[PDB]
């Protein structure tokens, strides 16, 4: 077994797959198209990997080498040197005193640790995860952000009505114009607004929460959506960006009917036609003062229920999320707090 | 026990979510 204690040490400290013989208990795709499907061989496992104790462990050791050949294929390096951290891993001499006492263990999670370290350093050093988060927290959680989608509500208001008034057939080339010259005029800092792309969907926002909830429902037609490349990718999955669309779509409709509203007002309180009486009217506190008090109502609803949410929900999980990162330990712990972060924003 | 039913529902509905969003487990041959 001096072969497989040194391909194991291999595979911990390089996260390098070299299994000639199919005698190594993982092996990795490709040897989509950036993220590769690693298989588990149980047939050649060292133990039973049954309890949830040696499934940890057998996770643990999985994603220490696919941090480690993550890191190597970002590095564009053959080999990961020891001096890139301050933990050291020693060789497996002999497989049965590894497996009889707890020195396994104790090198797993170091150079687990020293995986997740380096993955840390380079995602937050090299990557600006803070700025990712930020961006990300703009264009779907509207943080700090209201100020662009309220314009682009403004500019494209006839055409998002006339858009959800006819059929699919009605023209979205104009619409689509108008946001790749808004991205353009972007700066092109923001690789998130840059590579932001919006998309129209047959469904509407009460049919795809009745398709993906128990509950029961041609409006609101529109979303966007981000690629999100390599290495980013095996950290941002899919499920957090289809929670980041459905959270926009939900703003944006409270955005647009706030701005029905807010136009709505505008118009009676700006209209001379509206604003005129006389001639023994008779008619003024019964139809002007009623649709006004109508209106103050469904402020005072809409507003109130948009205030309660961005505070005791948008804005408490901004500040956890701003929070969690303060000195990170695992960039998968972080990404289990965001999507336990999104998934009690959509159970609340 | 509020507080752990709180939880299962939101497991649940964490389930459903991660089963509709393609299935990420898998296994090959």
């Amino acid at each position: 077994s001096q072969d497989y204690c040194t391909m194991l040490y291999e595979w911990l400290t390089q996260g390098i797959l070299n299994d000639p013989y199919q005698e190594f208990m993982t092996y990795d795709d490709l040897e989509r198209a950036w993220d590769t499907q690693y298989f588990i061989r149980k047939d050649v496992l060292l133990r039973d990997c049954d309890s949830e104790e040696d499934k940890n462990l057998l996770f643990k050791m999985l994603r220490t080498g696919i941090l480690l050949k993550v890191v190597r294929a970002s590095l564009q390096i053959p080999t990961i040197p020891s001096n890139s951290s301050d933990i050291t891993i020693q060789e497996i001499n002999d497989f049965a005193d590894l497996m009889e006492g707890s020195n396994l263990e104790l090198y797993v999670d170091k150079c687990y640790s020293r995986a997740n370290e380096i993955f840390l350093k380079l995602f937050f050093q090299g990557y600006d995860l803070i700025n990712v988060l930020k961006h990300l927290q703009q264009i779907f959680l509207g943080y700090q952000s209201g100020h662009n989608v309220l314009k682009f509500l403004t500019k494209n208001m006839g055409e998002l009505t006339k858009h959800y008034r006819n059929d699919n057939n009605a023209n979205y080339d104009k619409l689509l114009q108008n946001f790749e010259l808004e991205r353009q005029s972007e700066n092109p800092n923001n690789l998130m607004r840059q590579l932001l792309m919006i998309q129209f969907d047959t469904e509407t926002l009460p049919q795809v929460l009745s398709h993906y909830l128990q509950i029961y429902p041609a409006i609101y037609h529109l979303k966007f959506d981000i690629n999100i490349p390599y290495p980013l990718n095996i950290i941002i999955s899919r499920t957090c960006m289809i929670k980041y669309q459905i959270i926009l779509r939900y703003q944006l409709v409270l955005q647009y009917h706030s701005r029905l509203l807010d136009e709505t007002w505008m118009d009676l309180n700006k209209t001379p036609s509206w604003k005129y009486r006389g001639y023994s009217h008779t008619v003024k506190r019964r139809i002007v003062r009623a649709t006004r008090v109508l209106h103050a109502k469904m402020n005072h609803f809409i507003k109130t229920i948009m205030e309660y949410f961005n505070q005791n929900v948008i804005d408490k999980e901004v500040y956890s999320l701003e929070k969690c990162y303060r000195n990170p330990t695992l960039a998968v712990a972080i990404q289990n707090e965001l999507e336990g972060g999104l998934t009690n924003i959509m159970t609340n | 026990q509020e507080v752990r039913e709180h939880q299962m529902k939101k497991e649940r509905f964490d389930r459903a979510l991660e089963s509709k969003l393609l299935g990420k487990r898998h296994i090959t041959y």
